[PDB]
């Protein structure tokens, strides 16, 4: 059960068009749109008390929205601006007023950039252990970079053996950018995954970092000559060495 | 108008005090909710009555004629960092919402063995990196005075980590003039941790 | 369950003949809601104006059907009423002279009714509020509205608060709609039946304080909400199902003493500065006395009087007269003043005097009917 929520990733050139999907499982009769941002407490953009019904927000401005079924209440932008780049909660309550327990959707995070020439996917890159590491601590640590990458939408993600690995893995919480001065900087990721000794100094294990890029779609309209940053997996290996 | 601390920073199987105050018209409750980074929050607490509302671990007191709240996390997790949203509702029934409190866990570390390490060159990448590692809680590892140097501490575990929860810091860059030995200068740093030298 | 109406006919004003009135009829306490109430001249029908249904403490409903003017020359006036505990439609002459009996703290209510689909021609769902039962908010399933019932409520506050309560009210709506289908599925019968909640706060005239959660099932108590222990009461096997899954939910009812205690009695206050005028008003009553033959009857009737709270009885000579007496009950005038009336069977004898006794004001006022 649950709200569910779509899409939970998504770029924009100003002045598109765009509608958020939420639905819910667990029968509710209200229903909100929260937008989230640095500094500040969550916002309700537009609620429904049941359904038949909406009102708008603390701020609606530059929002529409539609409940279809008692299911279903979605988000809808039709001119999209740099100032609506946030991560949109879809919520639902059994009733108003009681909030609590308010379930919310996964999160939508929507970013939107006036143009697209700047997207960029991740530069991946693994770096072995050192060896002073493994004999005195007889631990062993990779790290991960996922670097140059822009806008932020990243998952980041360790795999031995074609299998996730998650205890010893420690990413960092947000991306940092590489040129703060700049406000066309792009961003950079790094992640720590530790291993005992043994586990690396075998050979037949296989050691990969993996980053997931969310970009443009295939539908998207591209008219740069270099290549279209659309959604993808870049990952960097490693090998256990002896 | 509702306010709570922007950042807090406790270890690992301590106790931490989360405090809400809030000005409204009328008063119909006063919520809060856990949220994890890059996720959704989740219900936690609902106080309306003067008293202590205690879950597991976790406590929410509330105080109506004082208007004020705490969030009492007792016997820390790593699993307890993220951000912490406090709400209340209005006379109308409409829902007041706090920029929540970031809680930073810090692990703890019986063992601290506090080294700076190389790690050999990618080949897939034309930077180096340096790890330091292994560090208690006291020591501060701050960012570096280069534009070229990128330095990032602050990792978060993953919520399923059952083996090698450290502390790490990770410094890189393209320069030339890097190295593991200035990497980490300037850190507060206690005795015996270990340096490169060349 | 079903109980019959009670009806009155009187006149807003003491008629003057040559002056024109407003003639009412005043039908309470009966319930279903369903009600067909015509005022008539000669045994004709007459245009007349009808109040929007209102809501008692103890479930039943209330109504004032008025009629424009009766200037009452040499006429017969009277009122008709059809119920379903009625077979016959029971009718009302108004007369120059039953029932009633029933006999200064502020309070606030909300009362909620609703009706098992369908529709049956009422609303399906129906909220309004009450301040010293004076009419103030009024929703219904029909036209989805806020609307101010005073004067005073509607300059007081602004279009964004009626706006979040529009809003709020349909939520509620839907909300008992359900409740209803789910009741009518655990007593196990379908078809018309009602359902009513009521709730309300109220601030004694020494600084003390009170409130209440109700709710109605057919116009008889279902479950009653003590604050106090947090806890629900139910009078009923199938009420008592509710009452569990009530009792589940611990913060909601946390919630609803919070608001009854806290929430309720700031309402209460900030409605009545706002009302100051009209509700700290006191307009003294008008006694008349008359007599009619057939062994006689007196009437004593009180005009034209505010507050409500007011007491009056016939005296002999001169104590108080218990035997063969009728009390109307506190009746609307229809200008936000009441109106009652008490009347006695007299066996004279010889030399006895009988006077009518009114407490308003207290103010003890009183006036000499008849004497041998």
């Amino acid at each position: 059960a649950g709200v569910t929520q779509t899409p939970k990733f998504q770029v924009l050139k100003t002045g598109q068009s765009m509608t958020l999907q939420c639905a819910q499982d667990m029968n509710h009769n209200s229903m909100y749109w929260y937008r989230q941002d640095p500094g500040m407490g969550l916002r309700l953009i537009y609620y429904s008390a049941s359904e038949g019904t909406t009102d708008k927000g603390e701020v609606p401005n530059g929002y529409n929205v539609s409940r279809l079924n008692k299911r279903e209440f979605s988000l809808r932008l039709e001119s999209a601006a740099p100032s609506q780049t946030s991560v949109y909660f879809c919520a639902s309550s059994e009733t108003d007023p009681n909030t609590g327990e308010l379930f919310f959707g996964e999160g939508s995070r929507l970013t939107v950039l006036e143009d697209l020439k700047n997207v960029f996917p991740p530069e991946v890159a693994v770096f072995e252990p050192s060896e002073a590491e493994i004999s005195h601590t007889q631990k062993a640590t990779l790290v991960c970079l996922a670097t140059g990458f822009y806008p932020d939408h990243v998952e980041l993600s360790w795999w031995v053996n074609g299998k996730e690995v998650h205890s010893g893995v420690c990413t960092d919480p947000q991306p940092l950018k590489e040129q703060p001065a700049l406000n066309d900087s792009r961003y950079a990721l790094s992640s720590r995954l530790r291993v005992s000794a043994t586990f690396w100094q075998n050979p037949r294990n296989h050691f990969r970092c993996q980053v997931q890029f969310y970009g443009l779609s295939e539908n998207d309209e591209w008219t740069q000559d270099r290549a279209k940053p659309v959604t993808q997996i870049v990952s960097a290996e490693a090998w256990g060495r002896a | 108008n509702i306010d709570q601390p922007t950042e807090m920073t406790a270890t690992e199987g301590a106790i931490v005090q989360i405090n809400c105050t809030y000005q409204t018209s009328g008063f119909n409750g006063l919520f809060w909710y856990q949220q994890h980074a890059g996720e959704a929050p989740t219900f936690l607490s609902y106080n309306v009555l003067d008293g202590l509302e205690e879950k597991g671990r976790f406590s929410s007191f509330l105080s109506r004629s004082k208007g004020y709240s705490y969030l009492l996390l007792k016997e820390l997790q790593m699993k307890d960092s993220a951000s912490y949203l406090c709400a209340s509702m209005d006379s109308n029934y409409q829902l007041i919402w706090g920029a929540g409190t970031k809680l930073i866990i810090k692990p703890n570390i019986q063992n601290p063995d506090p080294a700076v390490y190389q790690l050999r060159d990618s080949k897939s990448s034309d930077k180096s990196v340096c790890l330091f590692t292994d560090f208690d809680s006291q020591t501060n590892v701050s960012q570096s005075k280069d534009s070229d140097v990128y330095i990032t501490d602050k990792c978060v575990l993953d919520m399923r980590s059952m083996d090698f929860k450290s502390n790490s810091a990770v410094a890189w860059s393209n320069k030339s003039d890097f190295a593991c030995a200035n990497a980490f200068n300037n850190s507060i740093i206690p005795e015996d941790t270990f340096f490169p030298s060349p | 369950i079903q109980r019959p109406p009670k009806i009155q006919v009187y006149s807003r004003h003491p008629p003057e003949d040559g002056k024109p009135n407003y003639l009412n009829c005043y039908v309470y306490g009966f319930h279903p809601p369903q009600i067909e109430i015509d005022l008539l001249k000669n045994g004709e029908k007459i245009k007349s104006e009808q109040s929007d249904l209102s809501f008692s403490k103890d479930w039943s409903f209330y109504l004032l059907s008025h009629a424009e003017f009766t200037p009452n020359s040499k006429d017969q006036y009277s009122c008709r009423v059809k119920h379903v505990t009625l077979e016959q439609p029971r009718i009302v002459k108004w007369d120059r002279d039953g029932g009633g009996s029933g006999g200064r703290t502020h309070s606030l209510r909300y009362f909620r009714l609703g009706i098992s689909e369908p529709g049956y021609g009422i609303p399906e769902f129906i909220s309004a509020g009450y301040v010293d039962s004076h009419p103030i908010t009024m929703y219904n399933s029909v036209s989805q509205l806020k609307e101010p019932r005073a004067l005073w409520m509607e300059e007081n506050l602004a279009p964004d608060h009626w706006e979040r309560y529009t809003q709020l009210l349909r939520g509620w709506q839907q909300a008992f709609k359900v409740e209803l289908k789910q009741l009518q599925h655990h007593y196990n019968h379908s078809g018309f039946h009602t359902y009513q909640r009521m709730i309300g706060c109220e601030l004694l005239e020494d600084g003390s304080i009170t409130g209440f959660l109700q709710y109605a099932y057919d116009g008889q108590d279902f479950l009653i909400f003590n604050k106090d222990t947090l806890s629900w009461m139910a009078m009923d096997n199938v009420a008592d199902i509710i009452r569990r899954v009530w009792e589940a939910n611990r913060h909601e009812l946390q919630y609803q003493k919070n608001w009854l205690e806290e929430e309720c009695i700031a309402w209460l206050k900030r409605f009545l500065e706002y009302g100051k005028d009209a509700l700290q008003r006191t307009e003294p009553p008008k006694v008349r006395v008359n007599h009619k033959e057939t062994i006689t009857t007196l009437y004593c009737r009180a005009y034209g009087f505010y507050p409500p709270e007011i007491s009056i009885n016939w005296m002999k000579n001169g104590e108080e007269i218990f035997q063969d007496t009728d009390y109307g009950g506190i009746l609307p005038s229809g200008d936000g003043t009441y109106q009652t009336w008490v009347s006695v069977e007299l066996d004279p004898q010889n030399g006895d005097i009988y006077s009518c006794h009114v407490e308003h004001g207290g103010v003890h006022m009183v006036l000499q009917g008849f004497q041998e």
